[PDB]
Parts: C-alpha cells; structure tokens; sequence
C-alpha cells in the first residue's frame, strides 16, 4: 500500500511539473501568435510595394 | 530630439503647401517622413514611460498615414496605439480598436480583425463591463472564426457568450448555446472528453425547468455510463433533478456536498446550482 | 480488526485523492495543450500563405530590376 | 501533440525560405535604386502496474514539449528580425518609386 | 381546431393544478371549451380549459401531474388545437380511478369516505377531459392524492 | 458600401489597352486596381452576409488578376473565393480550390497545392461523399509532403486514407500505410508511441482471416511486456483471436465488453467489431 503510495506521488509531483512546464508553453504559445498574424500583412503590404516597383522598369 | 521635440518637428513638415515650396506635387512624399517622425516619437513615449502622448502619439504615427494611401500598417499602428491606452490606465484603446476592425473587414481580413475583437470584448467585459455587447463581440467575432472555419476558436467565443449566460441570467440560451459544440465533440476525439461537460453546461443551465432536455440532452449524448468521468458528469444530474422533482432540498443539497468532495466546483457552476437551489425552495415552502 | 480496515479505507481513499488529484490535474492538461494546439491552427494560414506572399513577391523583385 | 510538434518542420520550412527571400531580396532594391479484499490485493497492484504506464509516460512525455521549447528557440528571434526585415526592406521598396 | 402554436409554461397557483385544466389565457380561449395538445405525430393528448388572469396570451399553463403526464415542462413549442367531444359515447357514465396519497410525508391511516369524494370529485371535475391513464391530484379536506 | 457602380464602372476598366482607351501606356494598371475594386465590391456583400453573391463577385477579382500577368496572388483569390461557398452552404467553392491547386503547382511548387488538396479531400469526403476521389486527393497529397520531409502529413494524410479505406474494403493497403507509419515511427522519440496503435490497426486488418496475421504483426512487434500500453496492441487480439478459431464467437463479445470500459470506443473500431464478425458469420452463415 505504501509503496504504491509512493509510486502515485511520484506521478502527483510529476503533473504538478508538466503544469510548471505549461507556464513557460502558454508564453510561448501567446508569443507565436503575435508575430504569426503580424507577418502576413507586412508580407502583402511589401508584395504592393514590389508592385508598384516592377510596373516603373518594364 | 526628445520625444516631446519629434511632434513638433513632424508639425512642421505636415503643412500641405502649394507654392515653390511644393512645386507639382503636394506633400505625399511629406507625410510619410511626419509618420516616420511619429513612428519613432510614438516608440520613445513609452519609453519615457508616459502612456497617454504615447497612445496619442501612436495613433498620429497611423493617423498621418492614412492620409497617405495606406491604411493597412496604418491600421497595425491602430492596434499598437489601442496597445498604449490598454495597458495604460484610460480607454481610447476601445476606439483605435473600431478603427483597426473598420479597416482590416474592409479588406476581408477577418483573423487579424479577430485578434482584437476578442480584446475589444475582453475590456468590454472586464473594464467597460458591457456583457450585452461583450457578447456581441465574442458572438460576432465567433462568428468570425467560423469564417474562417476554426471551430474551437468560435467554441472559446461562445463559451464566453454561453458561460456569462448564467451571470447574464439566460438559461434558456445557455442550453441552446452548449448542445451543438458538444455533438461538434463528439466527433472529434481530440476533444471528446470535454464534451461530457459540454452537455453537462447545457444539462445544468436550468431554470427550474423539468424539461428532459436536461435527461435527454445527457441521453444524446453517446455515452457508456460506467465510464469515469460520468459518475461526476451525468448521473450527478440525475440524482440531482431526481431530488427537485422529489420536493426536496435535503438530499438536493446533500448531493451538491457529496459531489464537491470530489471535483471543487467553482464560481459559475456553484453560482448556478445555488441558482437552482432557490429554485426547489421556492416553492416547497410558498 | 477495524483499523486496518480504516486503513484500507482512509490510506487509499488518500490514494484515490492522489488520483484525483493528478486527474483532475490532468483534465486541466489535456485540456492545456488541447487549448494551445489550435493556435497552430492558426499559425497554418500564415506558415505558408504568409510564405504565398514572400516568394511569389521576390519571385517579382528580382523580376522588378528588369 | 505528436503532429502539432511535427508541424513545426512546416514552420521551419516557412521561416527558412522567407528567410532565403529576405537575403536575396536584399539585392534588387539597391541594384534597382543605385476475499474480495484478497482481490482487492490484487486489483490495487493492477493498478500499481498501471502506474508505470503513468511514470513512464509522464517523465517522457515532460522533455517533448521542452525539446519543442528550443525548436521555438530557434523561432522567436528568427521571426523577430525577420518582421524587422520585412518592413524596413518594404518601406525601402516603396521610397523607389520615381 | 386548425391549431395554433402554444408555449407550454407552469401553472400559476395551486387551485388550477388541483383541476387538471389546461390553464390558459382568457385572451385566447375560454374555459370549458377543450383541446388537444399535439408534441409529436405519436403523442395527441386531450386538456380541458380553465383560463387564469396571469396567463400570457400565446402560452398555456400546465401543472406538474399533467406535464408528468404530458411529457412537458416550462417553455417547449406545443401545438394547440381546439378538440370537441361527440357527446354520443364519450360522457363518463362510470370511471375507476386508482387513488394514493401524493405526498408521502403525510401519510395516515384515517378512513375517507369515498362517496363524499365521489361526489365532490364530480362536483369540481364536471365537464372535464380525462383519458385512460391520466394522472393528477385531487384535493379531499385539505390533502393531496395521486389520482 | 457602393457594390453597384464599383461593378458597372470598372466594366470600362476590365478593357484591354488598343483603343483611345489605351492613350501611352498600358491598361494593366487600370485592371490591376479594378482587382481591388471587385474585391471591395465582394467586401462589402461578404460584410453582410450575401456570400452567396460575395463568392461570385470575388470570382471577378481573383480572374482579373491572373488577366495582367499574375498567378501570385490571383490563386488567394480564389482561396477568397472559396472560402465564400466554403462557409457558405451551396457548393462551388470546389471550383475555385481546384483552381489554386493547380495554380500553386504551376507556380513550380508543391506544399500549398497539397495544403489545399486535402481541403478538397475534406469537402469531397464529409460533404459531398466521393471518397473514391478524395481518398486520392489525400494520397496525392501524401506523396507530396513525402517531397517535403514532413512526412508528419504523409502519414496524417494516409491515416486518413487506410481508417476508411479498410472498412470500406481495402485492408491491404490499410496495413501497408499502418506498417509504414509503425516502422517510420519507431525511429523518432515523438512518434514511437503513437506506433502502438498504428500498428495495432496494421494487425487488425482481415481479408476475412481465420489465422494469425494479427498476431503475425505482433509475432514481429515490439510489444516489450513490461509495457501495458500494447495490451490495448495485443491482449485483446490475444484474447479473442483463439476464441474466434476455436467456435467461439460467443466469447468474442466478452472483449470489447470490457475494452470499450478501458478504452471508449469509436465508430472505426466499433464498426470493425461488427465487420470482423461478419468475418466470424462468413465462416459460419455468410
């Protein structure tokens, strides 16, 4: 009984460290976002500009 | 060169001339310098910690640009100025945010609208308490994210739609709200586990009403009732409607005790089954 | 002959409590990372469709000098 | 979390080739502009059997998601600088135009 | 009798649920007159009307017993048509009830006259729809049966 | 919010350059910015919820655009354009997926073409049943990101294909994809578990087989009995094979009775159950 006890707290403190872990995930999950959506008007802003580029030097 | 110095340094190149000073053109070559001195103005308030010109000047940074011809980072730096006020301490993040949606729709670029709308209903909830249009924002922007397919974003939004129903009083939508993103569960393995609790939301959203919707919604779900998170999920709500319907509050609210020893319920859940509490009492006595 | 009986009761009904403790800790974290993985989601228009922006742009940059 | 973490070869496939652009795309804007307990005995080491399944799979499954914390390592800056590119190589290949 | 879409809601008071009328608006429908809600093509149930001030005119008022009865509760999409009797071999000449105490925390031993309350259960039930099987509750000197 | 004249006025403006229209140079500016016309004249349909039109009115600005010379970004158009009858109900958003596709690949390329492939796939398998199609786009689409090193989705996209592929009435290929994941997924320290099933569902594959090949498979696996996890591999086709040669399909319910407790099961499998004993009733009445 004891043992096996000691075998459960084990997994106990070890879900308590996944959830530590997931402190640092949902930063990191929140950072990735930030730039995700950032990046793709910065990308067709900058292929307009390229288009108005390319039409000067035919 | 201080921050205070760039705005009115940019208000010197902003004046649209017609003169030898302009020649042909206007000052379309002139407004995007004024916008860069405020790109770098707006930076440098924040970094003078001052929160309020910096918000103000984050949005002349875009203000200036539109005038240009471009909205589209002109917008970004709309949803950067209403960055400054949020984490200030006033609004006026509120209005650069009807100023960002206004203009990436305008495009079709509802995810990037999305982000925000979101934020827009967080403060409208959270600060500008406006649950009925905080719901129609986290609705709408569901809605949103279904454009662009993403159900469990729209299943986030509407949990804030639905799981304020309850503070919101309306248990008639709740049910409504929590039936259709639990099926949407059910096929999905990635989340089915949930979605026992999903049907509890819309099982427990009662009103006092003795619909079996409340013992058929838990019946539609498909559901091998031995399993191991029911005994906290289904049959929970059997045994409690079995003690409403009883006429009794006694084992009612001993059941709620026997459940709380082993899964600690929280505000919107406790809330609502005090809410339900009432309910029994309401009309054994009276 | 009762007391190991409470035992038998009391150390694993604590048993259980650690297993419903690490369940429910673990309801939270299937949960966690069910909540964060759709964010990839999201990130799966901008891999790529942000990537439709950059290369068939250069592709007319290096086309724009001509 | 298997094909979540798998797709961050995906995500390195975008970041790299944006990238290469960026490093190319540097080149044209200034080339253009200039006994039931005695079962009970048993059932409980059942489950005691059961937990090594739990151990083992909790401590490994605890080192993926930080082995995807260097993936994203490796993300975070090279978007950063990237997003820094992008804007000051674009408001280069706008301020060209006559 | 074309029928009319109902939102089935609760009985106002007690005195109604002691008359296992289907209590409605007296801005729709009249009491006496009989009806016959409709849930479903396998479920056609007959109510006996008993409008009631606090009723909201476009919903119809049911007591616990019926609902129990009826499958109902506050607030479902019921439709309600006007249902008249052939009074040629349908007026109850003779009925068998079964009848128990509702309440089981009020149970007594004490004899009660059941030809006192046959009487005064036709002189409160007069005029009233009653199918095989139905449930309700009748109200003898202050006490609450399962009929 | 003018969707009409946008549309009546650029019909001058989707007009080629050899007239007194032409003037000095070209006509591919005027097209170009009437591209930005139907797609704002689509916006603002799409804004209120006329996609149904709003699809149809993006079809204009994403076909005008390939017109100057520009598959670039003429193909997100037609992403645009389908994703109107896409979140729309009625169908046609099928064309303009067709249409990228194959635009992508004729931009030289591979990733997007299949990224879209198998939304394709998706509309043709749970809407508009055709899995003898869609099942292909997924192979296609395997193949591909074989092409990529991400074979993440090579094996998504055949998981996809054997799960149905093997009730509908192919089990040989069923275990070639679910052996070639197994195999590919032994290698890596995140795929070696998800290895247990794939090959669990490789051995479960019958062509109506009275013998072992199930536990062939497992006479190669790598159960490792110290691990449990490949009892749910194993123990239950340890457990009723014998009893499925030895007359006694009697016995074979007794597993899945408690396997679906320990493990709640699916359609896939569940329905397998029943199909493995049409194997049992095809040696015995079918």
């Amino acid at each position: 009984l004891q043992q096996t006890q000691a075998q459960v707290d084990e997994v106990v403190d070890i879900m308590r460290v996944n959830v530590d872990k997931v402190l640092e995930r949902d930063q990191k999950l929140s950072e990735l976002d930030d730039r995700a959506d950032a990046l793709q008007a910065g990308a067709s802003q900058f292929e307009t500009s390229a288009a108005k580029l390319k039409r000067k030097y035919w | 060169a201080e921050a205070m110095a760039l705005l009115a340094e940019a208000e010197r190149k902003v004046k649209n001339s017609q003169s030898f000073f302009s020649g042909l053109f206007g000052g379309s070559s002139k407004i995007e310098e004024a916008c860069e001195i405020y790109a770098r103005a707006a930076n440098m308030f924040k970094m003078a910690k001052n929160w309020s010109a910096a918000g103000n000047a984050f949005c002349q940074a875009a203000q200036l640009h539109l005038q240009l011809q471009s909205k589209h980072d002109a917008a970004t730096c709309f949803v950067d100025a209403g960055n400054a006020f949020k984490k200030a301490d006033p609004q006026e993040a509120i209005n650069c945010l009807m100023r960002a949606i206004e203009i990436y729709t305008d495009m079709g670029r509802f995810t990037i609208a999305a982000k925000h709308h979101i934020s827009i209903a967080e403060i409208y909830e959270t600060e500008l308490v406006d649950v009925e249009k905080a719901i129609a924002h986290y609705e709408q922007s569901a809605d949103y994210y279904k454009g662009e397919e993403s159900n469990s974003s729209a299943n986030k939004c509407l949990l804030k739609v639905a799981g304020y129903a309850a503070q919101l009083e309306q248990y008639q939508k709740a049910i409504d709200i929590y039936e259709q993103v639990g099926t949407s569960a059910m096929d999905s393995p990635l989340l089915k586990y949930s979605a026992k609790d999903y049907f509890f939301k819309a099982a427990l959203c009662h009103f006092c009403i003795d619909m079996l919707n409340a013992k058929l919604a838990v019946q539609k779900y498909e559901e091998l009732f031995p399993a191991f998170s029911d005994s906290r999920e289904c049959k929970l709500m059997k045994k409690l409607l079995e003690a409403h319907e009883e006429q009794n509050v006694d084992s009612y609210t001993e059941s709620v005790k026997e459940y709380d020893s082993i899964s600690r319920l929280d505000q919107w859940l406790t809330t609502m089954l005090l809410r339900i509490k009432k309910t029994i009492q309401g009309d054994e006595e009276d | 002959a009762l007391s190991e009986i409470e035992t038998r009761h009391s150390e694993i009904i604590k048993l259980e409590n650690s297993i419903r403790e690490l369940h429910d800790m673990f309801m939270d974290m299937a949960m966690l990372v069910e909540s964060q993985g759709e964010m990839i989601d999201r990130i799966e228009y901008n891999v790529e469709h942000a990537v439709d922006y950059v290369e068939r742009a250069v592709s007319d940059t290096k086309k724009a000098v001509k | 979390l298997d094909e979540q973490g798998e797709q961050l070869d995906r995500v390195e496939e975008g970041m790299n080739h944006i990238n290469q652009d960026m490093k190319e795309a540097e080149k044209n804007l200034k080339d253009l502009g200039k006994a039931r307990e005695n079962e009970m005995d048993e059932n409980l080491e059942q489950v005691s059997g059961i937990i090594g399944n739990l151990r083992h799979m909790a401590l490994d499954m605890g080192n993926e998601i930080d082995t995807q914390n260097r993936q994203i390592d490796r993300i975070m800056e090279k978007a950063d600088s990237n997003k820094t590119r992008i804007d000051e190589a674009n408001q280069r290949a706008t301020k060209m135009l006559g | 009798m074309a029928g009319r879409s109902m939102q089935a809601a609760r009985c106002p008071t007690d005195e109604l649920s002691l008359s296992n009328c289907a209590v409605v608006s007296e801005k729709d429908y009249q009491s006496g007159q009989h009806v016959i809600v409709r849930t479903s093509p396998n479920h056609k149930y007959i109510f006996t009307l008993r409008t009631h001030p606090s009723v909201v005119p476009g919903s119809v008022a049911f007591s616990l017993p019926q609902r129990k009865w009826a499958g109902l509760s506050i607030g479902q999409e019921i439709e309600v048509a006007l249902y008249s009797f052939d009074k040629a071999k349908q007026c109850i000449g003779t009925m068998t009830i079964e009848i128990d105490f509702l309440q089981k925390k009020n149970i007594d031993s004490n004899p009660y006259d059941t030809d006192k309350m046959a009487a005064e259960f036709i002189q409160q039930f007069n005029n009233q729809a009653f199918s095989v099987g139905q449930q309700l509750v009748f109200s003898f000197n202050d006490k609450l049966f399962g009929l």
